[PDB]
DNA sequence: TAATAAACTAAAAACTATTATTAT
DNA sequence: AATAATAGTTTTTAGTTTATTAG
């Protein structure tokens, strides 16, 4: 199932750091 | 349960990655560099317990143990060791390239048969259960071209053979990214290369699964549940010992010494006490721990306390996931099912006495069904389960004087109100790692190759605001409608 | 007060650094007089107990401890300051196979 | 498929062995359906269920060679992981079908088989 | 020799065997010790070990997954030679002192597994092994074993405190080195069977720490404790604590209070004053120990009650006038199980080894009561046995117990019908034709049983002789 | 505890505050200390160790020969912390960098790390800090908003982020605080799906039952109809019985210590029972739940073996 | 400044490796 | 000479020092 870490396969593929946004 | 993951990546050497791109950018063969420097720390970072091989084809010599042609390997299945990065660090660049080059091959044809025959002898040598295993590859050939008809066909059925083995294929587009000009028949024998280049820092997973708790909510009912820890700090790499130049741990002899004898404390010569008031009242470690009995470790559940009765004012350690399961008592799961299906009395929270460990006193805990929030794309979000906050004693709490003290104008609430809702975040919760830790990684990889540091910067919790003050205008300091500056 | 009688030598190293200068400490407060284990003049070479004759001529880089003296545990030693009176040697000697 | 203790499976084993005698039936042959059938069941884990069906493949390819014309580069994948009897079972299910490939002395310096042959297991 | 080679070949990869030369040597000497499982070849053997000592060192004398897996191997097939085969160690024995002593110095002398184990049975081994030689051996190794104590955490996984059974040595030259340790020895000896004598509903693990606490004491109380000091009583109120209302674990006869039973046997002489305290209690606790399904638990239950019968009878015999109460439930107890059928083969030996033993006490009582009962044994014995025609009699295993009960009782009988010597006789020289079926141990408690029967009916002028010379002219 | 500081927003914006450490669990007040068993004194209280160095022979090494090397992959690299001092992360401390705001619907008590809570107040001779910040808390009501601050105490310490929210009521406005986590403070491990599980999907008789012993429960019971929900087993109003436990052991020891130590005492477990109304009423939904429903154990126990001889 | 982040030594249990000890 | 208890490195955890804010 596609989500999950290309590392280790059942954990999920974290997308990086975004920061804090401004609305 | 836990396996293994095996990752073995291969190059070809027919100049089509040595040369430059025709670009003063990073050749083919420079960015799989960085692309495996990348791969190299994330994987120390991590369990570093996966085994990497070096192994090169299309070479004009053979090291390969089996020694086929245009083979020549360099690394063993070993760890990635800072040895190991500096040896494949050593070879990059022009200058590295050739250097590589003269002392690995500069390019020859490739044979298919061979490869999948050592790659299939060499992966029989695992001694361990393998939970995973993958093969990356990165090259610029559209389809096989210059093998023969006959070998692209068996190392289809090779191919074939594999991928029903468990192995896949993985590729990149190297002529040009996107589109299509790469894969068009290995459509049939089967951006992104950034991702497998440096993106994801400070990596680390855990696939254990705590121990079965036993619910005695009440004598004769016990049930089986698997309590999971889903919140803790990663921690500081171990100051491990060593020595000044033989470089060289130390045992201990640490042992509390007594004036009387050149011998050390007895475990008898040894004794507890405290200093209360006129006495050394005389105790030992043995009537400390058997002080402390109160009852089994588990949950000792006082009952059910309905959760539309809820306070958020006091807060204690984070919570602890547990989950439905079926281990060692039946009919667990079929009443696990129940509880999570009604948001009207069955999200009545437990309030429960709760012994983790064997001579420990209860703990007051409380239940809140987390319901499987599956994220759409099937992500279960908040997971099919329970959140457990542990619930506070009368000593939680030193007395605060009251602050209801003013409820100051409309016209304050509305300008501040002004400023606040110019500023909305989205909230991502992987937005900010650790500085302090990731600072520390960075000393590490400074000591590492020759580094004073390779990296100088945060994880971004320095204050970007100095520049959000004017995209949400200036006008904070003009909605200070207040006479008196606060700091003078 | 009593060591004065033993021209004794307490090792700095492997005998614990508090209960060492301790050591020092009863032998010159019982009018002891210390003297190194590097040559004559010494009525007892007292050394670690755990370490044997062999391990005496490599840790003193000797072939042969000075003569004059005896090899005993300070474990007597320590009996008999508590005791406050003097033991016999025999029992505690440091074993010496050469 | 019931695995959890030997004979549940070693029987169904060797009666498939010994039923392969011919072809599904030890006279005559019309079929063969059960034959990828029975490749498919084996093939639903073969490292879970493993040394079950490492016991299964050894006690159904003895008498029907053909059997092993799809795990030869399972049991080479195998041979390190093994360290026992398992070496037998292997040894004995490269023997059944030591025809059908032309080529298998190649594999085995492959798996280097010098260090292999050396044991003292007569 | 040829294993001089095999080890130069296999010591020819055994420099540094990383992983490769490590697999080679690992899965040779397994190979090796697995197969040189079997007289002659004991020269080659021992010059092979001359020459292995040093292969002792070939391989890495560090802690390395293989060369550790190299010497916990080695040391494993090392159990096999346990008995002394080997009849002059006393090179090799210090040899492999020193051996042993380096690995030691590796995690818990193998990366935490049995080297330490299998060293310290070879020790025992060494202690059976001239023990004239194990004089100085002990004089130079007690200063380590006390120094591991006197650290923090002392207890790997691998049963370790079988170390507390090297401790103590009734076959040493005994100096006085750890003779003035052995207080704040059975201090902390004490202090850990509280330990475990403590409410363990936490803390039971290791109850091997007990029985090997019971070969310490067995291996080393020499020292009288029997009442000079009060913490006799202190030791066998834990015991009692221990046994009377037990756990009920040790539902699986284990060797423990086997252990702890023989040590009773061979030390109850520290326990004095205590042997009659509990006096009723011991007894059925007693027949249920030795009830239980266990030749070992059986045989340490004999033993025991061997001990306590001698030492109650020595008290008994001291004060005639007192403990009527015990002799009373004493007779009370055997004659019931006397007149009740044999219901294991052993309440009937029990309690004719009870009447033999309890003639003394029951002379001094009255001398026609120890001629009557006398009379009732060799009547009973002469029913079972000499009227029966020696066809389906299978209570020869208790002919020790008849022998002891007889000798102990012409010890204390002077009148005797003469109409019982040519039974007697008619004894022995049939009881000498059942002597090769019993098995050797008890082949030789036979032999105390007849030379005791004999130092018995030595105790004569004319009937002496008479009885030897026609006993040994039929035998 | 008072601690003054200074909040930041920006590089403009700067508020005189107070600080004051509130939600503590206190634990053990004289932490057992160790003497001799015949003297009972620090007269044999010492320390022996310089760390002898592990070698294949353990040689007596100076706790400055030697280095703190790292876990580093696969070996140990060598490093000092004077190293760190020289380039380690350098926090600032003191400081309440507000790094900004989302929206009060995003946090989650599955997002609260920490122990404890933290009230903040402005410091004085500063009233109009008090005036905007009792107006900016009813802003902050209305506009559902949490702020993201980004706090370090001092010098010694690093970034502890974390969320303070004012309880609006007639007594305090007191400041909530909950520390914050990281993506290093949260995993995430894999359940499956159960209401979905048809082996194991309860029974509607049995929910039923189930909804009798919620009904038969009550803690939280509801009977003003002032709408006030009344709780008869606090939390809040029960200290740790370690030390209820601690004094009542103690009594004897200080007075006689001879004889065992009292026991944990009835009137401890009285102090932790419910309404046994509760319990009765739920005894008939107990005992149809326990016949509605099938339960095997495996008993892996331990025995208490100092035991009495009766 | 005579407590307090922050560390920090000890420290059960957890998730596996096994391992024997009654199973012919 | 057949299974059936346990075993045993690895990983957090937490009441102890440890320096730096502390009557």
């Amino acid at each position: 199932c596609p989500g999950e870490s290309l590392i280790n396969p059942g954990f999920k593929s974290k997308k990086p750091a975004g920061g804090v946004d401004f609305d | 349960y836990s396996g293994r993951d095996s990752l073995i990546f291969l190059v070809d050497a027919s100049k089509a990655m040595f040369e430059s791109q025709s670009e003063d950018e990073l050749t083919p063969f420079d960015m799989s560099i960085q692309c495996i420097q990348s791969v190299y720390i994330s994987k120390i970072i991590s369990s570093d317990r996966d085994l990497l091989a070096v192994v090169f084809y299309g070479t004009e010599k053979d090291k390969n143990s089996v020694n086929f042609k245009n083979i020549y390997v360099l690394q063993e299945l070993d760890n990635p060791g800072a040895k190991r990065i500096l040896e494949l660090d050593q070879f990059k660049g022009q200058q590295g390239q050739k250097r590589f080059q003269d002392m690995m091959g500069h390019g020859s044809d490739y044979s298919l048969s061979e490869v999948l025959w050592v790659c299939a002898n060499l992966f029989s040598d695992v001694q361990f259960k393998m939970s995973h295993k993958r093969i990356m590859l990165f090259t610029n050939e559209d389809n096989p071209h210059g093998n023969d008809s006959a070998k692209a066909s068996r190392a289809r059925t090779k191919a074939g053979d594999l991928r029903d083995t468990g192995i896949f294929l993985d590729l990149m587009h190297l002529k040009k990214p996107g589109g299509f000009d790469i894969s068009l028949f290995y459509r049939d024998i089967i951006s992104k290369l950034e991702d497998l280049l440096r993106k994801v820092r400070a990596k680390e997973t855990r696939k254990r699964a705590l121990s079965r708790l036993k619910l005695k909510l009440n004598k004769d009912i016990v049930i089986s549940v698997g309590i999971y820890n889903l919140v803790q700090k990663a921690l500081k790499p171990p100051p491990i010992k060593l020595y000044r130049e033989t470089n060289e741990p130390v045992k201990t002899k640490t042992r509390t010494f007594n004036t009387s004898t050149g011998g050390l404390l007895l475990p008898s010569d040894t004794k507890r006490s405290q200093i209360y008031g006129s006495r050394q009242i005389i105790l030992e470690k043995e009537e400390t721990e058997e002080l402390k009995r109160f009852d089994d470790p588990g949950l000792m559940l006082m009952g059910f306390k309905p959760l539309v009765l809820l306070k958020k004012h006091h807060y204690l350690r984070p919570s602890l996931f547990v989950y439905p399961e079926e281990s060692l008592v039946i009919g667990s799961s079929t009443l696990f099912s129940a509880l999570l299906i009604k948001c009207l009395e069955k999200e009545v929270a437990a309030l429960c006495r709760y012994t983790p460990r064997r001579n420990i006193p209860p703990y007051f805990v409380a239940l809140v069904p987390q319901e499987e929030e599956l994220d759409d794309q099937k992500i279960q979000v908040t997971p099919p389960g329970f959140q457990l906050v542990f619930l506070p004693f009368a000593d939680d709490k030193r007395k605060m004087p009251f602050t209801e003290k003013i409820m100051a104008t409309p016209e304050q609430v509305g300008k501040m109100k002004a400023i606040v809702e110019k500023l909305r975040f989205t909230y991502r919760s992987d937005s900010f790692e650790n500085p302090v830790l990731q600072q520390h990684f960075r000393n590490l990889e400074a000591l590492a190759l020759d580094l004073m540091e390779p990296e100088q910067a945060v994880d971004l919790t320095l204050p970007k605001v100095e520049a959000m003050n004017k995209r949400l205008g200036s006008l904070v300091d003009e909605f200070k409608e207040l006479v008196y500056p606060p700091d003078y | 007060e009593w060591l004065s009688s033993l021209r004794a030598h307490v090792v700095r190293t492997g005998i614990g650094r508090a209960r060492a200068e301790l050591f020092e400490k009863q032998i010159v407060q019982h009018g002891g007089q210390l003297c190194p284990a590097q040559g004559p003049g010494v009525t007892h070479i007292v050394v670690d107990e755990g370490m044997d004759y062999e391990r005496a001529l490599r840790l003193l880089r000797l072939p042969q401890l000075p003569p004059g003296a005896q090899l005993v545990k300070s474990a007597w030693l320590s009996l008999c300051l508590q005791e406050r009176r003097l033991v016999d040697v025999a029992g505690f000697s440091i074993f010496i196979p050469s | 498929s019931f695995v959890r203790y030997k004979e549940v499976y070693a029987a169904a084993a060797e009666v498939l062995g010994l039923i392969l005698r011919y072809v599904m039936e030890r006279k005559n042959i019309l079929e063969e359906s059960l034959c990828e059938l029975v490749a498919k069941q084996l093939k639903q884990h073969q490292n879970t269920m493993e040394d079950k069906f490492i016991v299964c493949l050894n006690k159904v390819t003895k008498s029907f060679p053909p059997l092993a014309d799809r795990f030869m580069n399972a049991v080479f994948f195998l041979l390190p992981k093994f360290h026992g009897v398992l070496k037998t079972l292997c040894l004995e299910v490269v023997l059944c079908r030591v025809e059908g490939m032309t080529e298998l002395y190649f594999q085995l310096k492959s798996k280097d088989f010098v260090q292999v042959m050396r044991h003292r297991d007569d | 020799c040829s294993l001089l080679r095999l080890q130069e070949t296999l010591s020819a990869a055994d420099r540094c065997g990383a992983a490769l030369a490590g697999h080679q040597l690992i899965r040779g000497l397994g190979q090796e010790c697995v197969l040189s499982s079997s007289v002659l070849a004991l020269q080659t053997s021992l010059v092979f070990s001359r020459d292995f000592g040093l292969l002792v060192f070939v391989r890495k004398s560090l802690n390395s997954i293989e060369f550790r897996e190299c010497r916990e191997e080695i040391l494993k097939f090392l159990c096999i030679f346990l008995e002394k085969m080997g009849q002059k160690i006393a090179p090799y024995s210090v040899e492999i002192k020193n051996t042993c002593t380096s690995v030691y110095t590796k995690d818990r002398a193998a990366k935490c597994k049995i080297p330490a184990l299998d060293l310290l049975i070879k020790l025992l081994q060494t202690f059976r092994s001239s023990r004239l030689m194990d004089e100085f051996k002990i004089g130079e190794l007690f200063s380590k074993f006390y120094g591991e104590l006197a650290l923090k955490k002392k207890i790997p996984d691998t049963v370790l405190e079988k170390v507390y059974e090297l401790l103590g040595l009734l076959g040493e030259v005994h100096p006085s080195e750890m003779i003035n340790n052995a207080e704040n020895l059975f201090r902390a000896f004490l202090g850990e069977l509280k330990t475990q004598m403590t409410s363990a509903v936490r803390e039971p693990k290791l109850p091997v720490l007990a029985g090997c606490l019971k070969g310490l004491s067995s291996l080393l109380c020499n020292f009288t404790k029997s009442m000079e000091e009060d913490p006799q009583t202190s030791r066998e109120i834990f015991n009692f604590v221990l046994k009377a209302i037990r756990p009920q674990i040790d539902l699986k006869r284990y060797a423990v209070p086997s252990a702890g039973l023989r040590l009773f046997a061979l030390h109850a002489s520290q326990f004095s004053t205590c042997l009659l305290d509990n006096y009723v209690s011991l007894f059925e606790v007693l027949l249920k120990w030795c009830a239980h399904t266990n030749v070992e638990l059986k045989k340490a239950a004999l033993s025991a009650l061997e001990s306590f019968l001698k030492q109650v009878s020595n008290m008994v015999a001291k004060n005639a006038e007192m403990h009527k109460n015990k002799l009373q439930y004493f007779m009370e107890q055997f004659y019931g199980i006397i007149r009740n059928v044999d219901s294991n083969n052993k309440e009937l030996s029990i309690a004719i080894r009870g009447y033999g033993l309890f003639a003394g006490p029951c002379k001094v009582i009255n001398a026609k009561d120890v001629d009557f009962m006398y009379v009732e044994l060799i009547q009973r014995c002469k029913q079972m046995f000499l009227t029966q025609t020696d066809t389906g009699d299978d209570r020869v295993y208790q002919m020790p117990s008849f022998l002891q009960s007889v000798a102990s009782v012409l010890l204390y009988l002077d009148t005797v019908p003469e109409v019982y010597t040519p039974v007697l006789e008619h004894l022995v020289v049939m009881q000498i034709d059942s002597f090769p079926q019993y098995s050797p141990k008890m082949q030789l408690v036979c032999c105390r049983a007849i030379v005791k029967v004999f130092l018995a009916l030595a105790a004569k002028g004319p009937v002496l002789r008479n009885c030897i010379s026609t006993v040994v002219h039929q035998g | 505890i008072h601690w003054p500081c200074r909040l930041t927003i920006g590089s403009n914006l700067s508020i005189r505050i107070a600080a004051y450490k509130s939600i503590l669990q206190e634990r053990v007040k004289k932490t057992w200390t160790v003497v001799d068993a015949k003297t009972l004194k620090k007269e044999d209280i010492q320390k022996e160790t310089v760390y002898c160095l592990n070698d294949d022979d353990e040689t007596e090494v100076l706790k400055e020969d030697i280095i703190q090397g790292f876990r580093y992959g696969s070996d140990i690299v060598p490093f000092s912390k004077v190293d760190e001092e020289q380039m380690k992360y350098k926090s600032e401390g003191k400081c309440f960098s507000v790094l900004g705001f989302c929206k009060s619907s995003q946090v989650q008590r599955r997002f609260f790390m920490g122990n404890q809570v933290l009230k903040v107040f402005a410091a004085r001779d500063d009233e109009a800090a008090a005036v905007a910040l009792s107006s900016l808390i009813h802003a902050l009501d209305d506009l559902d908003m949490v702020a993201i601050v980004r706090y370090a105490y001092d010098k010694r310490a690093n970034p502890q982020v974390g969320v303070a929210f004012p309880h609006i009521k007639h007594n305090y406005e007191c400041l909530v605080y909950v520390q914050l986590p990281f993506m290093e403070d949260l995993r995430q491990y894999m359940f499956s799906s159960l209401k979905n599980s048809k082996k194991y999907a309860p029974t509607e008789a049995q929910l039923n039952a189930v909804d009798a012993l919620i009904d038969s429960m009550s803690l939280a019971k509801k009977d003003e109809k002032t709408d006030t929900l009344e709780d008869l087993f606090p939390t809040t109003k029960i200290p740790n019985p370690r030390f209820q436990r601690l004094f009542q052991c103690l009594l004897h020891r200080a007075l006689h210590p001879r004889e065992p130590l009292p026991p944990i005492q009835q009137h401890i477990w009285n102090m932790l029972n419910p309404p046994a109304e509760v319990t009765t009423k739920s005894q008939i939904p107990l005992s149809k739940i326990k016949t509605l429903f099938p339960l095997i154990e495996a008993k892996k126990k331990d025995q208490v073996t100092a035991q009495e001889i009766f």
